[PDB]
RNA sequence: ACCCACUCGGCACCUUACGAGAAAUCAAAGUCUUUGGGUUCUGGGGGGAGUAUGGUCGCAAGGCUGAAACUUAAAGGAAUUGACGGAAGGGCACCACCAGGAGUGGAGCCUGCGGCUUAAUUUGACUCAACACGGGGAAACUCACCAGGUCCAGACACAAUAAGGAUUGACAGAUUGAGAGCUCUUUCUUGAUUUUGUGGGUGGUGGUGCAUGGCCGUUCUUAGUUGGUGGAGUGAUUUGUCUGCUUAAUUGCGAUAACGAACGAGACCUUAACCUACUAAAUAGUGGUGCUAGCAUUUGCUGGUUAUCCACUUCUUAGAGGGACUAUCGGUUUCAAGCCGAUGGAAGUUUGAGGCAAUAACAGGUCUGUGAUGCCCUUAGACGUUCUGGGCCGCACGCGCGCUACACUGACGGAGCCAGCGAGUCUAACCUUGGCCGAGAGGUCUUGGUAAUCUUGUGAAACUCCGUCGUGCUGGGGAUAGAGCAUUGUAAUUAUUGCUCUUCAACGAGGAAUUCCUAGUAAGCGCAAGUCAUCAGCUUGCGUUGAUUACGUCCCUGCCCUUUGUACACAC
């Protein structure tokens, strides 16, 4: 947003530049487009042995 | 922003707007009479019969009628 | 003679800071505000000046000793960040070269500058980063300039005049370019709306772009820029942000008093390539035919028809996606980042091209885009605004961007068939098919289209097939002029433009110099949109035909990084 104001010497430009957050977008893109995210696993138990699941 | 000559003679004329003069619309004076008329109205019946129309020579100009008014007589 | 370990004394050196220092640096320049081991000499801001004078030494040149008047606010030291270097080392760029291509510079003309001229020839911009640029292709308007003429649109509030009238507007005569009562002997008219002085406004394409905002160009198309916390330095500041290698890239691999981040790059977003995979479609194209055309009926080939049928999206369109991430092999590399080849693949120079684009600046452009503006100026015979004419186009001359050419790889005539981008009419007439008239430019009637349905398959041009011409400024070129027709416009004359006939000039490939360009690119060719009532030789795009030469270098012009020197910092 630019805006011009008017003192008695003369006029200032204003000039407001905002970056908002990429995670409350709600439209479009909802991450910036480097931003990389892994997703983690979930570690499992082990098995040492091979079973079969009783009906 | 410094030249100015004005050749041609000092113009700042305006027009004269009918100095004031006695009063107007000088009907008559009639001692218990009516008050007979002078520079009579034309034949027009968009006049009100009592404005007194001008006429200079042989021709009615009619004041109300700004622009279009002319006669022959 | 060597080799070991000492030792005394030398010329030095490496490391570190106990220390010292303004620092550079110093084992002395340390043991000096915790100030004293002994002693000699020298200095007291910069010049004048190692001058004058006196002395003394010398053959002389000169040496030693050695002022002042006067003048001056800095000279000077050591470092820091920059900028610069006819400094060095790496890495780059067709706004650089290389090898070439097409050219420009030479001609005619068209436009923009300068000068000259003029009433005015309005004005901004002057290397890259001004000069077909202010979207500036100006007949009127635009318009700001000039010759003139009106009009106030001077709001609002204070005094005068003031319905025994503030003051409005007038046909016709004179005046005037003028049916402008603009003004003036002459009369009429609406009435508080105005007129006169005052304060104060308003408008201004008037000034300042060096007082500004915004925007835009440029530095600078390169890869660069900056915190926090640590480390270094008294400090400005520095490290991070780097020896090396790689990349288009502070791109990464890594090295490492730095670790962790942010912007810029990349990623990203549009556009162009591929989809016989999904959704499809009388505003797009596909197949037997209903009907009807021709050679031809053997059992085909070539066409037309929306309401006469069905089925499809190959092609067209768009939505959702997928696809390429250098995929897979070979070679090379502190055997890493990467690079180079080969095979597939639509696509393998971050796939091609753009859009976006750091920090920090420039007193670059713009107050003539803006009711975007501060200060200054004018403000009523105004620099406001409007009307009529001119000028911006004028011409001895110089310059820049260009168009057409100098020719038979051609000119002319006939014949063929081809695109893509895009635009189009509402309180006003756009793109215009077809029939008819005309040689032509153009003129007449309506259905066509507010639009993948109509212009419009924009049947464009270069281009190919036959002919005529024949190396002759020639049928090359079509400047400069005469006559006529038409169109747009209220108006074209110092010709708007087109057309018909006629006129048929330089130019025989261009000096010094200099521009752009690495593939569908250069170049050729035309088309559409912009400003457009009319005017493109100009731009913004589009498509058609489609070469040469490179796959490099730092030689010229510059750029980035590091080191270096600087007496530079308004920065060579």
């Amino acid at each position: 947003a630019t805006r011009h104001v008017l003192m008695r010497q003369g006029v200032l430009g204003i000039k407001v530049k905002i970056m908002r957050d990429p995670a409350k977008s709600r439209t479009g893109p909802k991450a910036l487009p480097d931003a990389v995210t892994i997703i983690e696993p979930k570690e499992e138990e082990p098995i040492l042995a091979p079973s079969v699941k009783d009906y | 922003r410094k030249k100015k000559v004005y050749t041609t003679p000092k113009k700042i004329k305006h027009k004269h707007k009918k100095v004031k003069l006695a009063v107007l619309s000088y009907y008559k004076v009639d001692a218990e009479g009516k008050v007979t008329k002078l520079r009579r109205e034309c034949s027009n019946p968009t006049c009100g019969a009592g404005v007194f129309l001008a006429n200079h020579k042989d021709r009615l100009y009619c004041g109300k009628c700004h622009s279009v008014y002319k006669v022959n007589a």
